[PDB]
RNA sequence: GAAGCUACCAUCUGUGGGAUUAUGACUGAACGCCUCUAAGUCAGAAUCCCGCCCAGGCGGAACGAUACGGCAGCGCCGCGGAGCCUCGGUUGGCCUCGGAUAGCCGGUCCGGGGUCCGGUGCGGAGUGCCCUUCGUCCUGGGAAACGGGGCGCGGCCGGAAAGGCGGCCGCCCCCUCGCCCGUCACGCACCGCACGUUCGUGGGGAACCUGGCGCUAAACCAUUCGUAGACGACCUGCUUC
RNA sequence: UAGCGACGUCGCUUUUUGAUCCUUCGAUGUCGGCUCUUCCUAUCAUUGUGAAGCAGAAUUCGCCAAGCGUUGGAUUGUUC
RNA sequence: GCUGCGGGAUGAACCGAACGCCGGGUUAAGGCGCCCGAUGCCGACGCUCAUCAGACCCCAGAAAAGGUGUUGGUUGAUAUAGACAGCAGGACGGUGGCCAUGGAAGUCGGAAUCCGCUAAGGAGUGUGUAACAACUCACCUGCCGAAUCAACUAGCCCUGA
């Protein structure tokens, strides 16, 4: 219906800052930096405050799905300011079946390499994404964290290694095996 | 004489209206950069079409029939060729004087080269509406040879830049030039009388 | 092709090759270009060439020629060869070029034992032949008149022309076929020099250990009396006796 | 980035239609296309036009919402417009090309031989600043 | 039973990259939550396209030889003179990627950020440049220290995607009018009239007289050949060692 | 409502048959078989998937999908 | 048929319009991105994304049915005597009610259907164990905070195809 301006409102804590040259936003904090294009949008995306830091993403006349499209750039700079103060971590419990899933990690934590895998013979080996760093968690068993800055890279990867895991050919009631991301959340607790 | 067009950001049909209507009358046309030439709608519809291009084809002889062109310069003179009478000796005239180039050719990384305002995507399209890049769609179906004309890109690109460094200098001392003095007489003429 | 440089002794077998009646020929070829390479001014002309080529090519062909006088033929004719120098940059591989300029390479150098290596050839010369015996279609039966190794049926009526996959009365063969995947057994040098007065010393292996050359026993049929390096390759290779394969 | 919007009080030049070349003043936006303009000193009726036949300028005045031609007047006369809009490049820009238009054959002789001995003292002091500039980078 | 043709009746070989469909997903609103979707990303196959493999276009390259004999004939540079045919223009503009919810210019600091201008664009194609110059003579005021043209000379390659004009140094015979304003007098003033002025020493073909520098062949037939052949076509030999 | 689905009802195709006679009566050679090429999908199998009353195996129902296969025979002139 | 001409690309019947040979102007039927004459109007208002878009009487393709995809429209219901969502807590006693019997103890069934505590519990909306049990919902309440929900209807587009 032509609706006038619709806006949200983000309020930018003091432990980082943000960086705008136009629709590329550009986040820098104490977990590293990232920086995103919004090219393919056009939302005019405006901050104020003398180290206050309020962002505003404001679009004008536009159309319905459009007046959806304004809140997910509100969505999105609010991941990435989790992001880079916090930082995402993802645990991913193994549900083994009677055969275990053997996982090891090989270059740097970025080559996710399972083993046992259902009973099949065929090693799989898995690339993670550039900025994500893996490891084999401690003092529990068949743990599997991820750990990293982007939400998207993060959650991909464990995408990869969940329809990785994936029984084929059989029924998926019974044979209820593989590894499944069991929580998300952040690196640094207790904020 | 030559009316040397860009190619970047342009529409395909929209381009080859203003060819097809102004290599009618004899302005020597050549459209470069035609890799830059971009097509409305989804680019999975335009490829889904042009394969169905390439399905269209003679069963008794292929090679006697139609002859399908992968290279997106040859895209385009097809797509004026289907716009000008070229069954006639009026539109094979235009086809003889239309020239077309993916890439850029040395004489006219040389000469200029124009932009059409009303063939333009920005000036043509919503800008929330999906687009495609026939250099794109000319990679993906057939035409192998968008690495070496991207590098080639690349490299007159360069040889741009440090053109224009230069240019941009002697800009600059001729407007120390027009600062300096002794040049006024004439100057209140000339604003008077439209500087 | 940017330019093409020659080298500067070049043999009659490849003028032989440049002429078509050798023997109503002058035999005046590259001429003025030996004069070219015998001045000292056109040798700066000449490595200017080198020094473009380094800069402006990525692809460096070496043209490559056989020693027809090493054989028990009868054409005298060499066969010109690009072959493409797969190597490192444009630069070393432009100066193994003129470093190895007017010089012999041997199959042990390039080539070697147990490689898996491809053939390219024409095929033999079977003339203009049928349809069941190119196409290998069935035979129509004993009552047919007006012919039996005919294809009976060609087309439909609607469609008033000839498909093109039909087959009809083709050449067969001459044509150029590829085949892959073919393994080299043996690269064998025969025929050295006066020390040992004449060593056959082919198919000789770890335990045949006797003298044996390697031509069959009365020569190969239809070849000659194979005295050279020799490439045993695997199964059937494309062509006919006395063929130019790559 | 959009330092204008449109406003109940802005002056905004006209480009397209009847009243190309003057200026009029936004009272209020009816719907989305048009608002009602007024002028009181640019020979202009209070009437509506649309956004795109007209052309958003920089200058704000203090109107109240749907106010008379004696408001928009006296707001007009005291924010003084028109002298303040003959003291800017864009109307200057305007009034060359209209005196562009608005040249003779004897008025383009004058410009060309004027142009002439401009470019050609322009060339000589290119040439020899560029000549200073190479007996500067000698050393 | 030799040679030769032939048999899944003997034997060898048959080869991988991309975007994606279905589908499963990620982030994520609409719709406080949810959501594979509305924008944006990931995996994804006998399908598709290409690689490999075949014949290569009224398609283009690089190189060689480029007509003796006794006269001859043929190339490159610069030529002055004449003639037939064909068709078109009446200045060429020597160039930054990019963006439109953004972008141009100038500039201390370590390609980037801060700062300064301009912006329905004037560092602009509603543009810029030699230009609306018919020429000459005489004499004066501004600007001009580069001169300003080249049969020019020696060097550089810029330019590799289909390249030939442009820039620098040193000389050469001159110009101190290579230009703007003022004075003077002339050139056809062809007496009302069209196709006039242009890149034209326009494109190519056949010849005319002359200077300089060079060139001295190759196909096709005939014969032979068999690795090929219906005929043509294709691969071949020929020397006086 | 996994798979089915009556009583009713809306459609698609010309692989059957029927209706009409528009062309063909100074003739379009009228069944079946053999050989051979090409196309469609309403998919029998194979590739990749979704759902079951899918424990495995074996099946069934759908999607993208026509690239490649889709036999040897006794009977009948047979189509079948 | 016996009849040309301009449009419908092409046409016997459609729409104009009927014909001596020509010059100028105007127009119908139609059309104005290029073929192909003419919108190269600084045309106006909105609708539509379609991985099978759509594009003009006869005329050359389609239905019943469906869509939390958007766009209007109608009829209602709620909400500071703080709603819709979201998160969290409670969800009893009479009574394991009554007809049944392998069990029905809100949950296969037939009938019925009230009261107390209440802030609130329906002789109970679903899942489950064969039952008895656990879970959730109606209903009530804790935080947040002001707009929200339901059923029809017809325009484009999609599935049906
Ligand atoms: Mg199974
Ligand atoms: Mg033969
Ligand atoms: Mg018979
Ligand atoms: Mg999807
Ligand atoms: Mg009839
Ligand atoms: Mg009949
Ligand atoms: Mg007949
Ligand atoms: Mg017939
Ligand atoms: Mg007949
Ligand atoms: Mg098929
Ligand atoms: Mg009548
Ligand atoms: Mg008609
Ligand atoms: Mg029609
Ligand atoms: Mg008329
Ligand atoms: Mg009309
Ligand atoms: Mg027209
Ligand atoms: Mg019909
Ligand atoms: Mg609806
Ligand atoms: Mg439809």
């Amino acid at each position: 219906m032509k609706t006038i301006l619709s806006n949200q409102t983000v309020d930018i804590p003091e432990n980082v800052d943000i960086t705008l040259k136009g629709r590329t936003v550009i986040v820098k904090g104490p977990r590293g930096t990232l920086r995103r294009d919004f090219n393919h949008i056009n939302v005019e995306l405006s901050l104020l405050g003398k180290k206050k830091k309020r962002l505003r993403v404001d679009k004008w006349w536009g159309n319905r799905k459009e007046l959806a499209t304004v809140r997910t750039i509100c969505s999105h700079v609010q991941n990435m300011i989790k992001g880079v103060t916090l930082g995402f971590r993802y645990k991913m419990r193994s549900v083994y079946a009677h055969f275990p899933i053997n996982v090891v990690i090989q270059e740097n934590g970025s080559l996710v390499e399972i083993r046992n895998f259902l009973g099949e013979k065929y090693i799989r080996r898995v690339r993670m994404r550039p900025g994500v760093a893996c490891s084999v968690s401690q003092a529990q068993k068949d743990e599997l964290i991820l750990e990293g800055n982007d939400i998207e890279l993060v959650s991909n990867s464990a995408a990869l290694i969940q329809q990785a895991t994936t029984v084929k050919n059989k029924d998926i009631r019974k044979f209820l095996d593989g590894i499944y991301v069991s929580e998300k959340g952040t690196v640094q607790q207790a904020d | 004489q030559v009316l040397v067009l860009d190619g970047r950001g342009h529409l395909l049909g929209r381009l080859a209206a203003i060819v097809a209507k102004q290599v009618l009358l004899g302005r020597k046309v050549v459209v470069v950069r035609c890799e830059g030439i971009n097509i409305s709608g989804n680019f999975y519809r335009n490829k889904l079409k042009y394969l169905a291009f390439l399905r269209k084809r003679m069963n008794t002889n292929p090679s006697r029939g139609p002859y399908h062109f992968r290279a997106p310069s040859r895209i385009f003179w097809r797509t004026v060729r289907g716009m000008l009478p070229h069954k006639t000796k009026r539109g094979q005239a235009a086809l003889d004087r239309l020239k077309v180039f993916d890439g850029i050719p040395p004489p006219y990384d040389k000469k200029k080269r124009m932009v059409v305002p009303a063939a333009l995507k920005v000036v043509r399209l919503k800008p929330t509406r999906k687009f495609a890049y026939l250099g794109r769609l000319a990679h993906e179906v057939g035409w192998k040879y968008q690495a070496v004309t991207a590098t080639l890109e690349e490299k007159r690109k360069e040889k741009a830049k440090i053109h224009y460094r230069k240019k941009k200098q002697l800009m600059r001392l001729r407007k120390q030039a027009e600062k300096n003095v002794e040049k006024k007489i004439d100057k209140y003429t000339e604003v008077l009388k439209t500087h | 092709t940017f330019k093409t440089v020659f080298a500067e002794h070049i043999s009659d077998e490849c003028k032989r090759r440049f002429y078509k009646n050798w023997h109503k020929s002058k035999k005046k070829a590259f001429t003025k270009y030996c004069k070219k390479w015998q001045d000292e001014d056109g040798k700066k002309q000449l490595e200017k060439d080198f020094s473009s080529m380094k800069k402006y090519c990525q692809v460096i062909r070496v043209i490559a020629h056989t020693q027809m006088r090493l054989l028990p033929l009868r054409q005298k004719k060499a066969h010109l060869m690009e072959i493409q120098v797969n190597g490192g940059t444009v630069a070393e591989k432009l100066d193994w070029a003129r470093e190895r300029l007017e010089q012999q390479v041997p199959v042990n150098q390039v080539f070697g034992q147990d490689e898996m290596i491809d053939v390219i050839g024409v095929t033999k010369g079977k003339g203009y032949k049928g349809v069941t015996s190119r196409w290998h279609t069935k035979k129509l039966p004993r009552k047919t008149h007006r012919g039996l190794r005919k294809v009976a049926c060609i087309g439909a009526w609607h469609p008033a022309r000839v498909a093109f996959s039909v087959a009809r009365a083709g050449q067969k063969g001459y044509h150029h076929r590829t085949e892959i995947n073919k393994k080299i057994y043996k690269i064998g040098q025969g025929y050295l020099i006066k020390d040992g007065k004449l060593i056959k010393n082919n198919a000789s292996t770890d335990y045949d250990l006797s003298d044996k050359s390697i031509n069959p026993l009365g020569g190969f049929v239809h070849y000659g009396e194979v005295t050279n390096d020799f490439v045993m390759l695997k199964g059937c290779v494309v062509g006919t006796k006395k063929r130019v394969l790559t | 980035v959009f330092r204008r919007f449109v406003e109940v009080g802005r002056v905004a030049y006209v480009s397209f239609g009847p009243h190309a070349g003057k200026l009029v003043a936004i009272v209020d936006v009816i719907d989305q296309n048009r608002a009602l303009v007024d002028g009181p000193c640019t020979q202009v009726r209070r009437q509506a036009m649309p956004f795109k036949c007209m052309q958003l300028t920089d200058f704000i005045l203090k109107f109240p919402h749907s106010a008379h031609q004696k408001y928009v007047r006296q707001a007009w006369q005291k924010a003084d417009i028109n002298t303040k809009w003959a003291a800017t490049r864009w109307a200057k820009k305007i009034e060359a090309r209209e005196r562009k238009a608005k040249m003779t054959d004897f008025d383009r002789f004058k410009v060309m031989k004027a142009k002439k001995m401009r470019n050609r003292i322009i060339k000589n002091e290119v040439k020899k600043l560029q000549k200073a500039a190479l007996l500067k980078a000698s050393p």
